[PDB]
């Protein structure tokens, strides 16, 4: 399910903002 | 309508703050710095307590090196000018601002809530009553902002706080920009990228719009419309542009991101003749009281739990760090407007 390949994803957690 | 007037006015109040900053409105003994609340990719930000008020504060901390080395002065610079200047229910308010040898601070109210970021990860998702609630507030802040010439550029569940009404406080402002037109920066976080930002065409305030449809999309599927595990396969996606909706969306939601999520910007909401109109117009907002919204007397649907002032329960703990403060001034003249 696309949950699951969410949450087993390396970005579930807080993410950084970019700045180039 | 009253709308026009309102922000007639609110330009008025705005311009005066932009063009005579305030400066220099604390220092740091003034605190005493109790826990770290969050941190983004070079701030950090603590609860502190005021000795003469005794009230909490949020003290954003930002190293001047760390700045000038990862090229941010002057969206540094923008992010407090702005954020002194700017007066909206759902905007969290800077108390104060001041610097020192090694450090700027950012002084903002308390929003004891946590981040919507927490809550949504745990809960799993919002129901569309109760994305929409949070969706409304950002409708309207960004109608104020733009209306302002400003464009925000981070909208993310990381930056929206909740407050001790269940009410949103939007956070962060490091990429805000006074601009009319176009501008080019490559900044923001992935998954709220729109397309033109990524693909370096130049871009206006429409970008904030795109956003929006990703954090009600996010909000209410509890995982982002483009994801992956590098920010590169992110992009890709995000220029593709195809979405895909969860089975649960509703007719009315799915509508209303297909003209948010949008590429053409001759198509996407937020961006057309009728503007802002067209999204509280919009059927999936057809149950929304945009004055009471406005007026904050609507019932949240959520109220996170307080626990006396300096409760941080509601915030991920965070390794701690000391404050240095060197007897040399560093990065003076850089910051000499802060
Ligand atoms: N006014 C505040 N009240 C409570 N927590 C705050 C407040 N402002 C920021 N935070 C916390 O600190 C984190 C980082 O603040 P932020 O302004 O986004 O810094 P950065 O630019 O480094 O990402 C936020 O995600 C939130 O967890
Ligand atoms: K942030
Ligand atoms: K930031």
């Amino acid at each position: 399910t696309t949950y699951a390949d969410f949450i087993a994803s390396g970005r579930t957690g807080r993410r950084a903002s970019i700045h180039d | 309508e009253s709308v026009k007037e309102f922000l007639a006015k609110a330009k008025e109040d705005f311009l005066k703050k932009w063009e005579t900053p305030s400066q220099n409105t604390a220092q740091l003994d003034q605190f005493d710095r109790i826990k770290t609340l969050g941190t983004g990719s070079f701030g950090r930000v603590m609860l502190v307590k005021h000795k003469e008020s005794g009230n909490h504060y949020a003290m954003k901390i930002l190293d001047k090196q760390k700045v000038v080395k990862l090229k941010q002065i002057e969206h540094t610079l923008n992010e407090k000018r702005i954020l002194q200047a700017v007066n909206f229910p759902f905007l969290v308010k800077l108390e104060f601002s001041f610097k020192d040898n090694s450090n700027l601070y950012m002084v903002m109210e308390y929003v004891a809530g946590g981040e919507m970021f927490s809550h949504l990860r745990r809960i799993g998702r919002f129901s569309e009553p109760h994305a929409r609630f949070y969706a409304a507030q950002i409708v309207l802040t960004f109608e104020y902002l733009h209306s302002l010439d400003l464009i925000y550029r981070d909208l993310k569940p990381e930056n929206l706080l909740i407050d001790q009404q269940g009410y949103i406080q939007v956070t962060d402002f490091g990429f805000a920009k006074r601009v009319k037109g176009r501008t080019w920066t490559l900044c923001g976080t992935p998954e709220y990228l729109a397309p033109e930002i990524i693909l370096s065409k130049g871009y206006n305030k429409a970008v904030d719009w795109w956003a929006l449809g990703v954090l009600i999309y996010e909000m209410a599927a509890g995982y982002p419309p483009f994801f992956a595990d590098q920010p590169i396969q992110i992009y890709e996606k995000i220029v593709s542009g195809k979405v895909r909706f969860p089975s649960h969306f509703s007719s009315d939601l799915k509508d209303l991101l297909r003209n948010l999520l949008q590429v053409d910007l001759t198509k996407r909401f937020g961006n057309l003749k009728n503007g802002v109109n067209d999204i509280k117009n919009h059927k999936w907002f057809a149950t929304t009281d945009w004055i009471a919204i406005y007026q904050r007397k609507v019932e949240a649907p959520f109220i996170p739990k307080f626990k006396g002032p300096g409760d941080t329960s509601n915030f991920d703990d965070y390794e701690e760090e000391e404050i240095r403060v060197s007897i040399n001034e560093k990065c003076g003249k850089e910051f000499t407007e802060f």
